């Protein structure tokens, strides 16, 4: 917090965020394949290679 | 086997200390105005 | 001066991106790899434990390293610490996945938002691993590591045994866990600027 704002306003994010729900669908999109991407990668890595 | 650990360790603080380095050197740069 | 200050901005965060991909990287390396602890010269048996799987000798002038443990059977897994210590390595793991998941929301969502969530999400992923390897030593008075390494070793007491690589793999983890989540914090308010 040496900027020079609070600890809340300087970490978390009480300024707008909730409102943006409407783009909920666009996030999941692009943000479900991937974790099932990421999740099919460590678990395949981890039981062939490394396991 | 040898049961020895120096070259694992040594390697291992290396790898450590270039990464902290590198963390260290993006931190600089932030705080350089 | 504004292209020059865009330009380093979006160069950090690519070098902070790819600081976290290795950050998850040394996470899944130190959770699958059983090398925490490990035998000494003075050690009765040769061996190496992790968070759940150990591996102690056989006890004849022989290799003979018994793989027994798994985090999918908590039964195997010597101490209620080290059960601990697996879910909270886990949970941290989860934790920096979710944000190689959320990178994907900067097509999106607004830079400074996604910064600060990460960086939240990192600073818990810090924390998570912080309580893992502080009560990962309580586990040794268990039957197994104490017949592993010796009268000796005890709650936070070595004895002979030695820290093997990923136990000062985890604590390197930590730390640049949190110089990495202070750095998304500090990025997050400079996307404002
Ligand atoms: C092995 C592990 C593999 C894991 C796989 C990792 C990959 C995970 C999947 C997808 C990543 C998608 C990243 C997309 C980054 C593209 C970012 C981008 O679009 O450009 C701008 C800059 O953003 C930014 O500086 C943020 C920078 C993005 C940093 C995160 C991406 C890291 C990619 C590095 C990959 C290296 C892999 C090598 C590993 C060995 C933001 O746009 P914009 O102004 O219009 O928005 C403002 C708002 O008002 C509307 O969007
Ligand atoms: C949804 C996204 C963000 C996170 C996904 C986390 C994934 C990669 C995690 C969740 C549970 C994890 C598994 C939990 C238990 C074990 C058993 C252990 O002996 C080897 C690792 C292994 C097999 C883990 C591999 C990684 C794993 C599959
Ligand atoms: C599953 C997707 C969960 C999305 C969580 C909210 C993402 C960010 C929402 C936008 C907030 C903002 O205005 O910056
Ligand atoms: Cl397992």
């Amino acid at each position: 917090c040496l900027d020079g704002k609070d600890c809340a306003s300087f970490f978390c994010c009480f300024e707008d965020c909730h409102i943006r729900i409407a783009k909920m669908d666009s996030y999941a999109r692009i943000f479900f394949p991937t974790a099932f991407c990421l999740f099919n990668l460590v678990y395949w890595v981890s039981y062939l290679y490394l396991g | 086997d040898s049961r020895d650990y120096s070259t694992e360790l040594s390697v291992t603080v290396a790898v450590g200390a270039s990464l902290l380095f590198l963390n260290i050197l993006a931190f600089a740069a932030l705080y350089y105005k | 001066y504004h292209e020059h200050y865009m330009r380093n901005s979006r160069a950090i965060g690519v070098l902070w991106a790819i600081f976290t991909i290795c950050f998850a990287i040394i996470n899944v390396v130190v959770f699958i790899q059983p090398y925490w602890v490990g035998d000494s010269v003075s050690t009765p048996k040769p061996g190496y434990f992790g968070l759940f799987h150990y591996c102690v000798g056989s006890g004849l002038a022989g290799r003979e390293l018994t793989c027994r443990g798994s985090f999918t059977d908590f039964s195997t897994i010597p101490s209620s610490a080290f059960k601990a210590a697996a879910f909270f390595v886990l949970l941290s793991m989860v934790l920096i996945l979710g944000c190689i998941t959320c990178f994907s929301l900067f097509f999106f969502c607004n830079t400074a938002t996604v910064y600060k969530i990460c960086a939240w999400m990192q600073l818990l992923a810090a924390l998570c691993l912080v309580l893992g390897c502080m009560i990962f030593p309580d586990g040794w008075d268990a039957e197994t590591i104490r017949d592993m390494c010796g009268a000796k070793t005890g709650k936070y007491s070595l004895g002979d045994c030695s820290v093997r690589w990923a136990y000062i793999l985890a604590i390197i983890g930590i730390l640049n866990a949190l110089i990495l989540s202070f750095l998304a914090f500090v990025l997050g308010n400079r996307q404002t600027d």
